[PDB]
């Protein structure tokens, strides 16, 4: 735990080759 | 060009995880002077919490790189890092900057009087953006964010503990949030603690008030009421 | 301003995870017309396929999208939408072009007709960001960036196919993203499936000979070949 404070993500609905 | 597709299009940037356009989408809904609904106004939250967070995120890891590495460093390095630490402040604070003038003018204004819901909603996400300021700032200027975002948390709760329910997310959410900035901003532990206890009590007699429809929103912040709860002994 | 200044630059925009800034460093490194080693080719690869790579996933969610309102017909949510993609697709076209002229004009140029590692490389990522054009293209704007897709994954192959070994990592990912660019892109099966299986064949047949180092580098890779061969049926 870091970042203590509210978090509310979203208000919706939020390879093959190399990398 | 329409309101209403600017939603649409905020909408759209969230899907599309395009933050600096969702934001933007909805800096534009708010400009047109017409008052949010209630997602509408948890768009424009979620927006602007992603693209402070990403410049807050960028400014916490540069400075620990400026701090760590600002005793042997060569001149020349260092001169390159605070360099772009305060180029992500500059960023940071200006879009806190955006998103307290969207309160001030726009948002807070046209509450009502009855509105306590809006009221404290707003108020609160005033308290988090000054107090995200306060994180990047020294001296005179940063004892003037402080006392802003004290302002501006102190009276969201007293609208908030007389007109709501100490079961409602957004009385919940800002306890949380005022406790944080008691203890991280202000190192007033005796009164963090005070304030995130009283709200968990408050919410805890009252456990039989929650609905089908707000039973996860509160019950997750009381635990994490009692997770801060438990770190500050 | 100075080239060892612009590299720390870029490490730290990767550590601020703010690839767009990471991309510009590089991109002026790049611009010193001197030869970029081995650690600054991946600095840059890595830089502009995360700035790429975020509106291709963008691109990706608006565009399917797309294809459910266009059979809808709303008429008015549909052209929002075509807006929102073509600005998704405008910037997407703009990192490829600014890639692909770095390419021709610096990266390719100064390789020798013997550096066949770094010549592989290097055309195997031209073939990968047209391919990565390819994807957002229509018409006849669209077979032209495919073919030149493929002229430059076909020559990277050559060059691996004689100069390589067939376990080197560079030789086995071009295999993979040539693979991938003839099913997903030119539709022919046949062949991506025979690339994909005889890159994996001929480097187990000596795979028994590598150290450790480039046993783990050799092998994630096959893996790799494999799925996609499990994935295309």
């Amino acid at each position: 735990d870091y970042d203590l404070s509210l978090p509310f993500p979203v208000c919706e609905s939020c390879e093959h080759s190399l990398d | 060009v329409d309101r209403e597709q600017l939603v649409q299009k905020a909408r759209l940037a969230e899907q599309a995880e395009r933050y600096d356009d969702m934001a933007a989408a909805m800096k534009n809904v708010t400009e047109l002077n017409e008052p949010l609904s209630n997602e509408e106004r948890n768009l424009l939250s979620v927006a602007y919490k992603n693209v402070v967070g990403a410049r807050r995120s960028s400014w916490r890891v540069i400075s620990s790189i400026e701090q760590k590495t600002s005793a042997d460093g060569n001149e020349k390095k260092i001169e390159m890092v605070r360099a772009y630490r305060e180029k992500i402040e500059k960023e940071l604070e200006a879009v806190c900057q955006d998103v307290l003038s969207l309160l001030d003018n726009y948002l807070i204004k046209n509450c009502s009087e009855t509105q306590y819901e809006s009221k404290v909603f707003y108020l609160k996400m005033k308290g988090d953006y000054y107090r995200y300021l306060a994180e990047v700032a020294t001296g005179e200027k940063r004892a003037t964010v402080v006392e802003s975002s004290e302002k501006a948390y102190s009276e969201a709760h007293e609208i908030s503990k007389e007109h709501m329910q100490p079961t409602h997310p957004i009385r919940l959410g800002l306890a949380l949030n005022y406790s944080v900035f008691y203890y991280e901003i202000q190192n007033a532990p005796e009164q963090a603690c005070h304030l995130a206890k009283t709200a968990f009590d408050d919410a805890i007699a009252e456990l039989d008030t929650l609905n089908e429809d707000s039973y996860k929103d509160s019950t997750l912040i009381m635990q994490l009421l009692r997770d801060n709860l438990t770190l500050w002994t």
